[PDB]
């Protein structure tokens, strides 16, 4: 809610409370999400101010809780900073910005993740440009410059990050993304090139240096009514781990199709239905294999844009036999929302 | 990182706040007398309580923010940077153990445990691990430890724990029947409370801690056996050839007794092989002779 | 319904139209229906002029007409004659002339208003009195305002303000002093500020609600509700020796005290029933009588000047509207048809009602008058007025 | 605070700040609550919203940060999410939210958790039903349907949850309290019964799967006084540790006691009194023993509601003797308070 | 910004963030501050609240959130609480807080502390009285009761800190400053001792107990000028690492000297120059050696208050001989600032 708006500066204070519960099969190991509860608070703040008529600058910052957890030793655990970043946004020339935020490539990715919990998989967190990272230089343009209306285009810069694990590291990194949005339908593609660190080459799985991503995103929405599609490859970007030989790693290649139909009623209701898959390839030792292949049928109540209720289940199509020990059980998923 | 902006010395305070300042929280619910019945509770007073109660009441429901072991029982005790680690106890020594010192009073010596690196090594690769045994130093001295001049470094002993080589292993045991005489030292104290510092020549940091609260136990260590077989056997000739032992004292104003502690390095069997041999050779010396 | 008459616009564009004003306040009573100005039969600028057969025809048996001329120094004469057109046709049964400044051009109206009204009616008028009441404004620093304005909303002007909860004013009965409820301090304060100069009296500030003051009649007590006990009770300060007696003392509650002619008793709200209704209680024998038995609620009680009747909020079956009981038979009329009708204040010649309600979302003041022919509303402020009280006599 | 009170929605955030010390004997290791600094902040937004003349949504979420760590690698000891979770509210049948909330039973021990700082010890948090925890759904009726005034009775189910230790797991669980609000009077009573996992059974403490709490509570709160006592009893729920032993587990069977007497002044004033008591049983090798015996003696001055000061000293009557390392020294706290 | 001024009381909620980069030769081992992304947000809240006319309440906390951290276990690093205390202000006696918050000296230290992101490198965290600590006491009087108008003087006690490291505790310590500004000019004086722990004194480099800081500073700002000039003083006080040893401690005497002028312009400039020193003496085992020896040339524009970009460039006059292994190279660093 916009708590301050006063002196050309305006501050909208986001925050929401989730009550979530996780229902599968035994005790939950191998369900596609987990089991018990998983509720969750996120805390944030964006603000603007019009320094000129013509340039306004902006900065944002999102915030993690989780409530599963106990007060011990524990209380920490899923506890995170998701966006903290800045910017400057000219009248027509564009927008610049950088911090921690979504790559460009979530951006074709973003048709796709409208799911009420689950949903967008293959958009990884920290990993390359597929989602949210810390280390982004980030322009857009909108319309063009103002000449083509419906045609936004950006690039991406990503500084390099040297962590721990090579889960989470990345290198210097490149990428841009179109998006051509006429009479309700939309179009978007998006490429993203960089450099893997030597701890990711020291991994067992994943072999090269040039890990790249790209994706092309098709939508229509109208008349109460949301149809996605994004069809996404990869190579030597998506994270992989084999349980049965407790090691993980990077994807030589992968291919990812996303598919999403809602319907929304007047009277507060949205069924979703969505179905997904992503096949890795010239796996070292494990050939050709599947991460994720379910449906998913799932719908939302919308008592008002701050009051929501919501249940997803999740029909995974996966086999026992799976050559990396990913769950090849169902789930469900029950939720409630209040956020202001 | 300028950080320094602003930040004025002195008393810091805002400029103009909006109401007179109330007196006190003696009028809580508000500008009312709390009543009800008539309007002059409540007459302003709007969706006071809609809501359903969320943690009604203060909430603060709590606050913001060495088991013994017995004397006469050689035990593993793998080493810190801060030294070894040792908690005695109170409560005097088992019949046991008694008992041994008694039958040995009226070289030789009778076996207490037997080591096997093999096993202990499952636990303790690196093979840091020593082995600690602890007796109450009066059953030990003839001269009780408190009547001792404070000049004395060496209080003569009637027995000691020290480690021997026998029967193709190394073994702690309780040796006497000769002249013998071990190192006193003092126990500093430390940060903890009931916890001390004994440094004796040539072992680590020996930091103990008294505690006569938990009931004695016995820690069971795969390596270290208990050798049933408790008859008195001649002793070795190279007997103490990795064993560092001392009575410590404590300060006088801590009422803690004077307490032996040996700290005998557990041997490999390469050296095992070496020190049956260098007994062999003793023997042949003492036999000829 | 009421006496239909003929007002007629004055000789004269004019500073003022006092025909008007005469026409307004004499309908703001219920008892007079000022004819029409688009069917006047002629607008004679003076008594000579009117014709009375054809007033007489149209059911007016009275006529009033008048002038407004200019003075040298800016200032106006105002004249009026009431001309008889019944009875005695063309006579003048009433008329005066007086010079006044423009910035009392309505107060001339509310005088030939105050003299018509009496002459037809036999009943003194209030046209030129006052009102008070608390505004809660939409300014920062003093949301709070007590203020008074004529009768009839004109005429406004701020006694005090305050950042903090104002309520309940109340006037001296020689319309010198407001005794009134301030907050100011952090908790309830009951205070007497004289509106000559602004000077506040400090009444009451025990520990907890000081509220709902009324002078007496005479002028030398103040009723008042106290919890200091633990619960509200009526006391009484003597004004001469500031003393403060209690009135009712027990586990039943009484408060929002009202006097009645005789300085002597009070009629106040108390849930000793149950929901609220009207007690009276003698200030110094305590023992509260029940007076309220109509309705499902009663409470908000103000004694008439004659103490024949009161005026009060009353709930029955589910409505809660002003009504006024009389006080020698128990029976109760409805006056207003609006929705949360709260407050209501008598004028000294219990011809007129003001309350609040929800019109204009509270932000505005209605009159009805004690007949119930006539429901108007004020002039809107500019904020939320609460807490009206007419003035005594002035 | 109300910030944003607009579109039939109204924000309430509450947070507060407290220059806190703790006073004892010696370093503070044998002290009851400890010693030294500390000092914390909270933070939390509760919001409404009107979706109907009949129907409300609400969510509520607080934060606990320490002010007391350094900026190190211990930066984070203590800091935590105390609530977390949503619901809504009919008119009158009544509500029901999930998430991380208290337990049914704390209604019952909310009684004496009055005090300005200590108080409520037997309500330990991360615990079945006594104290906040995560993972359970309660439906709460006011007035029983509004047919009778005062009588507002609720239910509580308890998602299990598997963590690392005893101490913060559970299982399913289910639980019911009922209050009677009569003239100033009231009265209280909460049952609550759960498993205990294996892990919980496997600690050498504790016997039993039935994991049981129950209280009884009473009070009267009128003329700026407020006394309260609550009795409850519990089987295999209490936690305990032994300093000597170095080993924790629960309680076979406990009893505990509390009694608080505060009176209220007009000049922002509040003196308070407290005892307490808990007493376990059946403890495997312990026989019976005292966890905590103690006395309050305290005050709260009320500048404000945003503004308070207070003291406490507790009088510990724990003797040193006792079989599990507790505290037998007396201690004292003294606080500042900011709060909006 | 100010979202709640009502009731007397007033809350100034006070956020911002920061996407932020610093280059350096190399892997930036060596560098002065770093290399990477060092984007931040802060987030806090203050209040203040009229009691009387005479006497006012006041809460202050602020928290610092780290963006350069990924979404896994090193989400936490860098997150802390910077402030968290409270303290109530009279109408002249002065004012009295408590809580976490800066020492005494840093007030003299405050003058030079104007750089955009680097300076005040001597005015470490978790320090007795140069920097931010958490278990002070602090008493604060304006112009002296009000007889001498701009001489401000301060007192401050500190509370035992006993932590697990020797780098971030303490114990009791007591401090007092002195502040005279006349017609713009300024000038302040600062002293602070306390007792070293134990463990501080178990550390190898350190020898005493009695760690003692003082300052001196001076300054003039007006005209859209700014000067200071801070010396400082201070014996077993000051951390030291040595990465030839890998091993840390205290310096037994340390000499700081920091000279800061910048110039603002009407259209929103303002270049810095600052020149910074500290030389420690009687080390142990490296006799006396240069920590830090630097100039700064840097600039910042300022859009409004709440917008802002800056640049540093850090001269290391370091020498690569260092007996310390502090870094020898030089360093820049570029941030974009939202805050409102």
């Amino acid at each position: 809610a916009e708590i301050y708006n006063k002196d050309g500066n305006k501050v909208d204070l986001y925050g929401k409370a989730v009550g979530l519960h996780y229902f599968s099969k035994g005790n939950g190991e191998n369900s596609y999400g987990g089991n018990g509860d998983m509720t969750y608070a996120r805390l944030g703040f964006k603000g603007e101010t019009q320094i000129n008529s013509d340039l306004t600058g902006y900065g944002q910052w999102e915030y993690n809780f989780q409530g599963n957890n106990s007060e011990g030793a524990d209380a920490q655990t899923g506890n995170k900073t998701r966006l903290a970043f800045a910017g400057l946004k000219y009248a027509d020339v564009g927008s610049f910005d950088y911090g921690r935020n979504y790559g460009v490539v979530y951006d074709a990715l973003g048709y796709t993740d409208m799911l009420p919990e689950f949903g967008g998989d293959t958009a990884y967190s920290d990993d390359f440009f597929v989602g949210r990272v810390g280390g982004v230089a980030t322009y857009r343009n909108s319309n063009f410059f103002g000449l083509v209306d419906g045609l936004n285009f950006a690039v991406q810069y990503l500084g390099k990050n040297e962590r721990d694990t090579a889960r989470r590291s990345n290198g210097d990194g490149v990428g841009g993304s179109i998006s051509y949005e006429y009479e309700g339908f939309g179009i978007v593609g998006a490429y993203g090139a960089a450099d893997r660190t030597n701890l990711q080459e020291a991994q067992p799985l994943g072999n090269g240096k040039k890990a790249e991503q790209w994706a092309t995103g098709l939508k229509y929405d109208a008349n109460n009514i949301y149809l996605a599609a994004n069809y996404g490859e990869t190579r030597n970007a998506t994270p992989i781990t084999n349980k049965f030989t407790n090691t993980s790693g990077f994807a030589n290649k992968t291919q990812d199709v996303l598919l999403v139909a809602q319907y929304q009623f007047d009277f507060g209701l949205r069924p979703s239905i969505a179905y997904t898959k992503s096949k890795a390839k010239d796996v070292e030792g494990i050939g050709d294999v599947d991460l994720v292949n379910y449906f998913e049928v799932g719908a939302t109540y919308y008592f008002n844009k701050n009051m929501s209720t919501y249940v997803d289940y999740i029909i995974n199509q996966i086999d026992s036999d799976n050559k990396l020990g990913v769950g090849s059980d169902d789930t469900v998923a029950v939720g409630i929302v209040y956020q202001f | 990182g300028g950080d320094g902006r602003g930040h004025n010395t002195g008393a810091h305070s805002t400029s103009g706040n909006i109401n007179g300042g109330p007196t006190g929280i003696g009028v809580s619910g508000g500008c009312s007398d709390g009543s009800g019945w008539s309007s002059e509770n409540n007459p302003w007073g709007g969706g006071s309580g809609s809501g359903i109660h969320w943690g009604g009441g203060s909430g603060r429901g709590n606050g913001g923010g060495a088991a013994p072991v017995a004397f006469g029982f050689p035990a593993l005790s793998t080493p810190g940077a801060g030294g070894l680690a040792v908690s005695i106890s109170a409560s005097e020594l088992s019949a046991a153990i008694a008992g041994i010192i008694a039958k040995l009073k009226k070289p030789f010596g009778v076996v207490l445990s037997s080591l096997i690196p093999s096993e202990i090594a499952k636990d303790d690769p690196n093979m840091m691990s020593k082995i600690v045994t602890s007796l109450p130093a009066d059953d030990i001295t003839e001269s009780p430890v408190s009547s001792l001049p404070l000049d004395k470094a060496t209080v003569n002993v009637n027995v000691r724990v020290v480690d021997d080589v026998k029967d193709e292993r190394q073994n702690i045991s309780v040796v006497s029947g000769v002249p013998m005489s071990v190192p006193v030292v003092d126990a500093k104290p430390t940060e903890r409370p009931g916890v001390f510092t004994a440094s004796i020549p040539g072992a680590p940091v020996l930091n103990i801690s008294v505690n006569d609260s938990t009931p004695a136990v016995q820690t069971l260590s795969p390596g270290v056996t208990n050798n049933t077989d408790k008859d008195v056997r001649p002793a070795g000739f190279t007997q103490g050839g990795n064993t560092r032992d001392a009575v410590i004292r404590f300060p006088k104003d801590s009422g803690h007794n004077a307490v032996y502690v040996s700290v005998s390095d557990v041997l490999s069997p390469d050296q095992v092989k070496q020190r049956q041999d260098e007994e062999n050779r003793r023997q042949q010396e003492w036999d000829a002779t | 319904s009421g006496r239909p008459i003929g007002v007629v616009p004055f000789q004269w564009a004019a500073p003022e139209d006092i025909g008007g004003i005469v026409a307004a306040d004499l309908r703001n009573s219920g008892k007079f229906n000022p004819l029409d100005r688009a069917r006047l039969p002629q607008q004679p600028g003076s008594a000579q002029e009117v014709q009375p057969a054809a007033w007489s025809a149209l059911g007016i048996d009275a006529v009033v007409v008048g002038q407004v001329t200019p003075n040298p120094d800016g200032s106006y004469n105002v004249a009026y004659q009431l001309v008889d057109t019944g009875g005695a046709p063309g006579t003048v049964l009433a008329q005066n002339s007086y010079k006044v400044n423009k910035q009392w051009l309505r107060y001339a109206g509310h005088t030939a208003s105050d003299e018509v009204f009496e002459k037809l009616t036999g009943i003194k008028g209030a046209f030129r009195t006052r009102i008070a009441y608390v505004v809660q404004t939409n300014g920062g620093q003093f949301p709070y305002e007590l203020r008074v304005s004529d009768y009839d909303g004109y005429n406004q002007f701020v006694v005090h303000r305050s950042p903090q909860c104002l309520m309940s004013p109340a006037w001296s009965p020689d319309g010198s002093k407001l005794a009134y409820v301030t907050f100011e301090s952090g908790r309830s304060a009951l205070v007497i500020q004289t509106l000559a100069n602004g000077a506040v009296r400090q009444v009451a500030s025990f520990p907890r609600h000081n509220g709902a003051p009324a002078f007496s009649p005479d002028g030398s007590k103040l009723a008042f509700a106290l919890s200091k006990t633990g619960s509200l009770n009526l006391y009484v300060m003597d004004l001469a020796s500031g003393q403060i007696r209690q009135v009712t003392d027990g586990r039943s509650n009484n408060t929002e005290p009202t006097w009645f002619p005789d300085s002597q008793n009070l009629a106040f709200t108390s849930d000793q029933a149950g929901r609220p209704q009207v007690y009276k209680v003698n200030i110094n024998g305590g023992a509260p009588q029940r007076i309220t038995w109509e309705g499902s609620q009663n409470q908000d009680a103000d004694v008439s000047s004659d103490g024949k009747f009161m005026v009060m909020v009353s709930s029955n079956g589910g409505q809660q509207h002003i009504a006024k009981q009389d006080l020698a038979t128990g029976g109760v009329q409805v006056l207003s048809s609006t929705f949360l009708d709260e407050t209501p204040s008598l004028a000294p010649n219990g011809t007129m009602v003001i309350y609040s309600s929800s019109q204009g979302m509270g932000s505005v003041l209605n009159l009805v008058s004690t007949d119930g022919r006539f429901k108007a509303r004020l002039p809107a402020t500019d904020g939320q007025v609460k807490f009206p009280a007419w003035s005594p006599y002035l």
